[PDB]
RNA sequence: AUGAUGUCAUACUUAUCCUGUCCCUUUUUUUUCCA
């Protein structure tokens, strides 16, 4: 019986597996249409200026990372991805914002880990748990 | 099932011909290409690692010493025209191709060792 | 509710919005702050444990039914011992029947 | 594995609270228990290590719980088993629980 | 033992020898 | 002078350098021979036709990266606010939309494989921070019952300018420098001496002739916020004309007028620019700093200053060291900034101090309890002291309830967690108090506003190296006279504060020394003495030195240099020594390198190197996760030594694919394992320089072992019955706890510190065969002393 | 895992003993086990499907 | 007939002891054909 059942829940698996995968190809063609029809509906004053800068800082941008990866074989990644993280750096970078967080008076005034209920022993005095007077 | 059961080998070349289907899909998706992936004629190089001094001329020139070349276009930065560090250049056999690639792989022209690939071009 | 909106006011709680509430709720709010948080995190299924426990020790748990690190602590009895000897007649009518004025004690504040 | 470890040990230690008369073979756990607390990591591999390989225990001891309208059977397992015992149950529940084994109805449940 | 041909606890192992000088202890018992 | 023959030497060095590489160049393209039918090629033509396929598939998507990339850097400037017309626009949306695509188009792949390993598969017998997050729903479910504006910028920076104790002053001093090349300029903090300074010499035009303007500090992070706020105040990108380079970080392009850096960075600009000719003026900032780098600058620009007076030194610094600094500088006048914000009310205690930790204590209990608003900042020595106190503080914090108000104690050094660090530089939260235990590193370069109260116990730990056995013992020291001044001074800030003295004014005018010892003293100097020695200095006696050091130490440095081999039996440099020498750590480390490419242990001993670069705080050993900090640091521990259990810790830390949640879960500190792995990577940059090639050891730990035998041989010690005593000197020295075979207690041990706290003490050490001590040093280690 | 799987039933098959009887579990399982609390309810999930159908 | 050699435990001496391993401040350093 655990052989039978083994087969059966991987074959059971791999179908149900195919029929999604076929699901997915039929989305992503959809995503292909939508694609194609983006680029159509981007084809057709500042635009000029802002556009010789676009291929300004671009062209730069490729001139700098070609020659990085050229003189240190990634200095591209010797440069640009290990800038954007230490701490002081981005305090200095004036970086900002780089969960419910409280009050600590509340915390801490209870410490331990067991339940005071002796563990079943029931012959000590822990009736009231703060003194008379 | 069993385009995956058969190996390891061509279970990941089968990955490798997804992988290819959806970078294609995925550039027709950016928006770049009219046709879907036509397969590029191979009888150009892309050479690239190439000098800012190195023109279409001393191009022509010495990758005219393995085939008869069709022509050398390096691509140009538009309003500036200087060389963009890499070039195609265009043969009449896929001889050609293969002779000059065989020898000028990683070979020191103008104190630079360049480059030599087949054009993977679609342009 | 006071959480979600010191989140979106990305105010901090403050002792005010609990103390009202401090001994309150099942399993009690004074258990989302005590020392041992982060490895009670990893203690499940103790309720069964602690019916189990019956098969292993000679002893008989009176509060199989809880443990107060995970439920809070569900009674005070403080005021119990007050009313307690508000009724007996106080500390002076408690007095009297014992052999404390023997003692010549000067006051009963310092016993010990 | 020392959350599960720590839970494991507190929760043996949690027997000898009163720190009794108690025997030798008590004597005995207490001290595999605290020499476990200090270096817990021969404890871990010795666990895993049976975990691994043993197939064949000691003898188990059986005495009842009288309460007087049914007895208890009540079961003393040996000190180095309790402890991978301890560790396994730990395990088992926590993964249980973050995989969810058990539907909502199997109710002696840590909710309530 | 015979599953991979084909692929503590003291009570079960054998007892250590005899010393040749017993200490003192193992004399006295 | 000394200045002129050195220059002459290191260019002499830079042509060797180029042509030396140049001679491995065609050396290697002679050792590797290029040697570069129809069905033959009918055949490997769709092979290469695969290879080009595939490959192009990841250029192609890598091309895609690119431009992916590109389309939202470019809009993020651009779009937001500006007046664009049709066709950028519709390629705005394109770009949006088509990332967004090609995004999802690979999310659903992604999608499926998760969805599609999801299952239940049949067991096969074959032989970030939030647990008090997981623990808060823990409870709400158990607890559930259901059935221009930029010209106003520009403005507001001007007008702040014009409040600075520097603005008024203008003038005058302007004219001053263009009167005298030298300049000593004493001002105090906030005057914008650091800032405003070089912003007036830009304005100057000491910019025009392609001029730079140098401002070096001593610190890098420093650097980086001067930086910051000067083109702040400059209004314009930071990196292009107002710049920073320091170690991994350029922050500098070609348009570099204002370029600001260490005194090592600009120490290494003496490796690439002896005359400095491009930079028109170096401005040192607070070079009270008393560092190596300090001390040797000034005399390398002392030279230059004397060589080239066009040239412009201008040497700002805090305190009174002005006499010395004019003496030295041949009696520059003094230009005196008048800055000091706030009145500081200084306390003194009543009479002499016994337990200053509790004093601290019931001092800043009062302070809390009886004080108006204000923060609180409060000198300790260091780490383990500071969490007692926060213990203590705590603890009558506890004890007392509601009685008080919120007391966030916040402890601060420097190799605690740099979140926890960064903890104290919230706005205090209102009604609460913050007051921050700290250690002298917040005597500079951290500035917290809000502190209106500063307690100086007087004391600090300084280092002290007596080379007499080589002992160098951090102890304690009652503190500078400058040190409590400024300690003082790092109040004010904002309001009227006060500095309370834990010892009288007797003993503080009585029992002060002015400044504490120049390092160049004190330290050891291993680094420096090679750096001399590369620069070519022969006659390092008569070398133009402002404090000397004691003929003692470099007489110990020399002979150590000489012992590695570094230096030929007169005292000269080796090629070892010289390619050693550009090395940027001290010998010891550099020969051990040295040794791995003859043991073949390369990436190994690179990794330790790396480790040990920043090792001091590799692991938290946290008070509330004592036992899972002590076990997952247990969890790595491997014979041999602790020096291969970094090399394990680093294995599996980059294993993990460089993950901070790694160390995280492995209790070790992120910031080292990250600085070690770009120092690694710096050393693998030189690595082709000093001609090291990359082999493994193979699983070979005795080829590793034996390569930090070679560097530190002279770091061993052997054992005694009566403790572990040195090899050379016989003196005691004692196991740290900390090692991974501290009761092991190998016979024959090699370390790497040497220190004497409580007890002598070596730290990160490892068991060595002294056969391997003949092995390599058969000359300084003889057979008849092992 | 079958590791795990096999610890817990082998521990089951233990020998018990009173002052001077002594037999071996083979049937039923020892409830004074650590684990017990797990297999009694994983069991008992086995019945409860019983007893719902696996629709309900 | 008594040698030294000993990793032998036991016996014994000195009104011979009750006399015990804990944990580091601050911080800076030039880089080279990508493909």
């Amino acid at each position: 019986a655990d052989r039978k059942a083994r087969e059966a829940v991987e074959m059971r698996a791999q179908v149900e597996r195919k029929m999604a995968q076929k699901e997915k190809e039929k989305h992503e063609e959809k995503l292909r249409e939508m694609a194609q029809k983006a680029r159509e509906r981007r084809a057709g004053d500042g635009e000029a200026r802002e556009r010789d800068e676009i291929r300004h800082d671009r062209r730069k941008e490729r001139q700098h990372d070609r020659n990085l990866s050229r003189a240190a074989p990634d200095k591209r990644s010797k440069l640009q991805r290990n800038e954007n993280r230490d701490i002081s750096e981005v305090i200095a970078l004036g970086v900002p914002n780089p969960e419910v967080q409280y009050d600590q008076r509340l915390f801490n005034q209870s410490k331990g880990m067991d339940s005071g209920f002796a563990g079943g022993e029931d012959e000590i005095y822990n009736v009231y748990d703060q003194a008379w007077r | 099932d069993d385009f995956k059961g058969r190996s390891a080998e061509e279970v990941e070349e089968i990955k490798a011909e997804k992988e290819a289907k959806t970078q294609a899909i995925l550039l027709e998706m950016v928006g770049d290409l009219p046709d879907a992936d036509i397969k590029p004629p191979e009888n150009v190089l892309f050479v690239c690692k190439l000098n800012p001094v190195t023109t279409d001329e001393d191009l022509e020139i010495i990758f005219s010493r393995f085939g008869p070349i069709r022509s050398c276009e390096v691509i140009r930065d538009w309003k500036t025209g200087e060389s963009l560090c890499y070039a195609f250049i265009e043969f009449e056999k896929e001889e050609d191709c293969e002779k000059a690639f065989f020898k000028m792989d990683n070979v020191l022209i103008d104190d630079r060792r360049i480059h030599v690939d087949f054009s993977q071009s679609v342009a | 509710l006071k959480r979600q909106e010191a989140i979106a006011q990305n105010r901090r709680l403050t002792l005010e919005d609990l103390e009202d509430s401090w001994d309150r709720g099942i399993p009690r709010i004074n258990t989302l702050f005590q020392k041992d948080r982060h490895t009670l995190a990893y203690d499940k299924g103790w309720r069964v444990r602690t019916d189990f426990k019956q098969y292993q020790v000679l002893k008989q748990n009176p509060f199989w039914w809880t443990h107060q690190r995970h439920d809070g602590k569900l009674w005070n009895l403080n005021n119990y011992r007050t009313d307690m000897i508000q009724a007996l007649g106080g500390v002076e009518g408690i007095l009297e029947h014992t052999l404390f004025k023997g003692t010549y004690f000067p006051t009963w504040e310092g016993l010990f | 594995d020392t959350k599960l470890l720590i839970l494991a040990l507190e929760r043996l230690k949690e027997a000898y609270s009163v720190k009794s008369r108690l025997n030798q073979s008590q004597r005995e756990e207490l001290g595999l228990i605290e020499q476990a607390y200090d270096n817990p990591h021969e404890a871990l591999s010795r666990i895993k290590r049976h975990l691994l390989t043993q197939r064949a225990f000691k003898e188990v001891g059986i005495e009842f719980m009288d309460l007087y309208s049914h007895l208890v059977p009540v079961y003393d397992v040996e000190p180095l088993e309790k402890i991978t015992d301890a560790y396994l149950d730990q395990y088992l529940w926590y993964e249980a629980d973050k995989r969810r084994l058990f539907p909502p109805w199997i109710k002696p449940a840590d909710t309530e | 033992f015979l599953l991979d041909k084909a692929a503590p606890n003291p009570e079960t192992k054998p007892a250590r020898p005899d010393p040749i000088d017993m200490d003192e202890d193992e004399l006295e018992m | 002078d000394e200045w002129e023959r050195t220059e002459r030497e290191r260019l002499q060095d830079l042509e060797e350098r180029d042509a030396f590489a140049e001679r491995v160049r065609q050396r290697d393209k002679d050792r590797t021979r290029n040697v570069l039918a129809e069905e033959d090629r009918k055949a490997m033509v769709p092979e290469l036709r695969k290879k080009s396929r595939r490959e192009y598939l990841a250029k192609r998507e890598r091309e895609k990266l690119e431009d992916l990339e590109a389309e939202l850097a470019d809009e993020e400037f651009l779009f937001g606010d500006v007046e664009l017309s049709r066709h950028e626009r519709q390629e705005l949306k394109y770009k949006r939309r088509v990332r967004d695509l090609a995004r999802e188009y690979r999310a659903a792949g992604e999608q499926e494989k998760l969805e599609a390993t999801n299952r239940y598969h049949m067991p096969k017998e074959t032989r970030p921070g939030e647990e008090q997050r997981r623990w808060e729903e823990a409870r709400l479910g158990a607890a559930s019952l259901k059935f221009s504006t930029q010209a106003q910028q520009k403005e507001s920076i001007q007008a702040v300018r014009r409040s600075l104790p520097v603005f008024p002053f203008r003038e005058e001093l302007l004219a001053a420098i263009a009167n005298h090349q030298v300049l000593i300029i004493e001002g105090e903090t906030g005057s914008g001496k650091t800032t405003q300074i070089p912003q007036y010499l830009f304005e100057e035009g000491y910019t025009n002739k392609g001029m730079k303007i140098a401002c070096t500090q001593p610190r890098r992070v420093a650097a980086m916020s001067v930086a910051a706020r000067v083109a702040r105040e400059m209004g314009v990108k930071l990196g292009n004309e107002v710049g920073y380079s320091i170690r991994f970080e350029d922050c500098t392009s070609e348009r570099t007028v204002l370029r600001y850096m260490t005194d090592g960075m600009l120490l290494r600009e003496f490796l690439s620019e002896p005359d400095l000719a491009s930079y028109s003026v170096v401005m040192v900032d607070e070079a009270h700093e008393r560092t190596l780098h300090t001390d040797i600058l000034f005399g390398l620009i002392k030279d230059v200053a004397r060589f080239r007076p066009e040239l412009k030194v201008l040497v700002a610094s805090a305190t009174m060291d002005t006499a010395r600094f004019s003496t030295f500088f041949d009696d520059a006048p003094v230009f005196r900034i008048p800055g000091r914000r706030f009145p500081v009310d200084i306390f003194y205690t009543k009479a002499p101090e016994a337990d200053y930790l509790e004093a601290c204590v019931v001092s800043v209990l009062q302070i809390h309890v009886t004080q108006p608003p204000g923060d609180i900042l409060v000198f300790l020595t260091g780490q383990e002291e500071i969490e007692a106190a926060c213990e203590m503080l705590q603890d009558r914090c506890r004890r007392l309830g509601s009685k008080i108000r919120e007391l966030l104690v916040l402890p601060i050094y420097a190799n605690l967690p740099s979140d926890m660090q960064a903890r104290i530089f919230q706005p205090t939260p209102p009604g609460a108090r913050k007051v921050v235990v700290a250690t002298n590193i917040a005597e500079t370069s951290l500035t917290i506003e809000g502190i209106i109260y500063v307690l100086d116990p007087g004391f600090c730990k300084q280092k002290s190296y007596n080379p007499r056995t080589g002992m160098e013992s951090l102890t304690v020291t009652p503190c500078s006279k400058a040190s409590a001044n400024q300690r003082a001074g790092r109040a004010g800030r904002v309001a009227a504060g006060k500095c309370f003295r834990l010892y009288t004014a007797w003993a503080y005018q009585h029992e002060l020394e002015e400044t504490t010892v120049p390092e160049i003293q004190r330290t050891s100097l291993g680094n420096v003495v090679l750096l001399l020695k590369s620069l070519g200095i022969h006659d390092l006696m008569h070398f133009d030195f402002l404090d000397p050091p004691p003929y003692e130490t470099l007489l110990l440095a020399l002979e150590q240099l000489y012992a590695l081999g570094a230096l030929n039996h007169l005292g000269e440099l080796t090629t070892s020594g010289r390619k050693m020498a550009e090395l940027p750590v001290d010998p010891m480390l550099s020969k051990m390198i040295l040794a791995s490419e003859k043991y073949s242990c390369s990436e190994e001993i690179l990794t330790v190197a790396a480790m040990l670069s920043v090792n001091n705080s590799i692991f938290y050993r946290p008070k509330d996760k004592v036992v899972h900090a002590d076990n997952a640091r247990v969890n790595f521990f491997l014979p041999g030594g602790d020096h291969l259990v970094l090399l394990n810790v680093y294995t599996q830390w980059a294993e993990s694919g460089y993950s901070s949640q790694w160390c995280y879960e492995n209790f070790v500190q992120f910031r080292s394992m990250r600085r070690a792995r770009d120092v690694r990577e710096q050393l693998e940059g030189l690595l082709e320089r000093v001609e090291v090639g990359l082999s493994s050891c193979q699983g070979d730990y005795i080829r590793v072992r034996k390569a930090i035998t070679a560097g530190y041989f002279y770091h061993t010690a052997r054992l005694t019955r009566s403790g572990y005593r040195t090899v050379k000197q016989q003196q005691t020295v004692f196991i740290h706890p900390n090692s991974s075979l501290f009761e092991q207690q190998p016979r024959w041990l090699l370390y790497h510190e040497l220190v004497l706290t409580t007890k002598e003490f070596m730290r990160q050490v490892l068991e060595i065969e002294s056969s391997w001590l003949l092995e390599v040093a058969p000359h300084y280690y003889k057979a008849k002393e092992l | 895992d079958h590791n795990i799987a096999d610890y817990m039933t082998a521990k089951n098959n233990v020998v018990i003993n009173y002052k001077d009887m002594n037999h071996t579990n083979s049937y039923g399982i020892i409830r004074g086990l650590q684990f017990a609390s797990f297999i009694v309810q994983y069991y008992g999930l086995v019945m409860d499907l019983l007893v719902l159908g696996l629709h309900r």
